[PDB]
């Protein structure tokens, strides 16, 4: 998981 | 995954860089949550007081509805257990306070 | 402070264990943040749309205020800067979205 | 900060 994002709605994600 | 990802990473743990619960339409009330194995060990949960919302007259509005507002927060996760220096980065969907919405209601 | 306390900690990095800003009475627009220096890189901030809160007309009401819900969260600045695998612990204050509350207003 | 804990609040605090 070397990008690590929330998303608009507060959920984080593995970019 | 990735074999240049790096499994472990070191983290310094030393950080340096009225209420509306009550006040709101959609009010809420606070739970809270204590576990020795998180870092924070104490979070807090908003639950709405109401279905729906309350009105200029301090009733409950019943054609509006209170939710609510939730996000994705990180902790530390002991790792091993009661471990004080080796942890699991985690992911805990918390609810920190509501909002009053229209619903989904259909004129058919 | 404490010698005691460890001033760098392992942390395992793999995680394993409708739309309310449209809809509510105190409406919100989302406003992005990057920085790559930053775990999570990605930030969103909630910025209250009115001063006021929509009617059941729907139009601004001021005689109550639409608030921003905020909170701390977690997060990991690279340290060295742009380190793949060393950090120091921060904390961000975000506006998660907003409420709707009756002003304080004085019957002087 | 043997102890990080959150407020009522949404605010964090060494205890």
């Amino acid at each position: 998981c070397w990008v690590l994002e929330y998303d608009m709605f507060g959920a984080l994600h593995c970019r | 995954g990735d074999k240049n990802f790096p499994r472990t990473v070191m983290v310094n743990l030393n950080i340096h860089n009225s209420d509306y619960y009550d006040r709101s339409t959609s009010p809420w009330n606070l739970h809270r949550n204590e576990d020795p194995e998180r870092y924070p060990s104490v979070i807090w949960e908003a639950k709405c007081r109401h279905l729906g919302c309350i009105n200029a007259d301090g009733n409950v509005d019943y054609h509006m509805n209170s939710v609510p507002i939730q996000q994705e927060i990180l902790v530390l996760r002991r790792e091993p257990p009661h471990s004080p220096n080796s942890f699991r980065l985690e992911k805990i969907l918390v609810s920190v306070g509501c909002t009053c919405v229209t619903p989904i209601v259909h004129h058919v």
